[PDB]
């Protein structure tokens, strides 16, 4: 599955 | 055998033609299993491999939910980067993100990765220790600071060493027949007169899986790298792969050339010779 | 910005046998950016029923796509792939050769 993290640049 | 699971995200801005295009695809080794396309009608994560279709609605609803959260993030990202580099709002730009984990033959965690690129150039990437970052630019360093303050690396490390490896194993298990199989290449040679004193020898490797392979030509057992036309491994369209290597031979010298084939599915490395 | 030219390979999924149905492929890779027009041709004519894989990329960030269509090779029919991208002055056309 896909990660739940996703940090904005 | 070794295995990996990798996710690919592409975001492309379209000034004046609406929202940016966002595409996401997932792979297990060389087999793709899911996808999301912002321009598609469903607006959902979709199966692209038979063995993932058996997942229930919670899986799809969940994956659909997180993938569209990704989409929005990359939509903000595009604007931020534009600002970082002082670019006009009329030009189309690209953002790519890739992440996943490698597992050894024992299915044990081997390595994790998380990379990002702006318009095709490295921008920022998690180092192998999963605790530090590589910022190329001043713009990238600004991003690195945000990420250090938000402890992004630590969240990534838990994901990459935990759930990433865990679901890879589950997938390898659920899709054993297709993901755990090893199709050795079907090989053969062709000979074609190019002129009165020269001839082309082509060595073929067909319907093999996985894609990894070593195809080579030798003259009197010596490597002919610089005199070999070698094409890039390509998808057959049915889950298998193909590749070929060719050399131009002076008529009368066919016998001194050997083609060598190395692949996971071959008990012994193959040595072929026209004769 | 970075602009990489696509490599092109036209080939069939299975060895070509006249009279037997098969799949004609055109694989484009190593290119950037991602806008690219790809068409398959039968005797110089654009084949309308052509599908392609979902957009993805290699470790160096360059893109790759597989366009493909069902077909039944013949002794006289000619097939080709035509590609256009910002890195080409004109559409690049490469003919299908069953031995390649």
């Amino acid at each position: 599955i896909i990660s739940a993290v996703v940090g904005i640049l | 055998g070794s295995h990996s699971m990798r996710y690919f995200f592409t975001s492309v801005s379209r000034p004046g033609r609406g929202e940016p295009r966002f595409i996401a695809v997932g792979y297990v080794d060389d087999t793709q299993f899911v996808r999301f396309d912002s321009d598609a009608a469903s607006q959902r994560m979709e199966p692209r491999a038979p063995w993932i279709e058996q997942e229930g609605p919670e899986y799809w609803d969940g994956e659909t939910r997180k993938v569209k959260a990704h989409s929005q993030t990359h939509r903000v990202d595009l604007g931020t980067l534009r600002g970082y580099y002082n670019q006009s709002e009329a030009g189309s730009h690209t953002v790519q993100r890739m992440y996943g984990c490698d597992v050894g033959s024992d299915w044990r965690f081997l390595r994790g990765y998380h990379q990002y690129a702006y318009d095709g150039k490295d921008y920022i990437a998690l180092k192998e220790d999963l605790r530090s970052w590589t910022a190329a630019d001043m713009a990238a360093q600004t991003t690195k600071h945000k990420w250090e303050a938000a402890h992004v690396a630590e969240q990534l490390r838990a994901y990459l060493e935990g759930t990433c490896v865990e679901w890879l194993r589950r997938y390898l298990e659920n899709g054993k027949e297709t993901l755990q199989r090893t199709d050795a290449p079907k090989t053969h040679m062709t000979h074609h007169a190019v002129s009165d004193h020269e001839a082309t020898l082509r060595c073929w490797a067909l319907s093999f899986y996985p894609a990894e392979i070593t195809l080579t030509w030798q003259r009197d057992g010596e490597d002919q790298t610089q005199d070999t036309e070698l094409v890039e491994t390509r998808p057959a369209g049915d889950g298998t792969f193909q590749k070929w290597a060719a050399v131009v031979v002076p008529s009368g010298q066919e016998q001194r050339y050997t083609c060598h084939v190395q692949h996971e599915g071959l008990p012994k490395p193959l040595t072929l010779r026209w004769e | 910005m970075i602009q990489r030219t696509p490599k092109i390979q036209v080939y069939s999924r299975h060895p070509a046998e006249n009279g037997k149905s098969n799949f004609l492929n055109c694989y484009v890779s190593g290119f950037h950016p991602s806008d690219i027009e790809v068409d398959l041709l039968k005797n110089g004519e654009r084949i309308e029923k052509v599908e392609h894989s979902d957009l993805s990329f290699s470790k160096d960030w360059s893109f790759y796509l597989l366009y493909y269509t069902e077909f039944t090779p013949t002794e006289k029919d000619e097939y080709a792939c035509r590609v256009n991208h910002v890195t080409l002055s004109q559409p690049k056309i490469v003919k299908w050769d069953r031995d390649m």
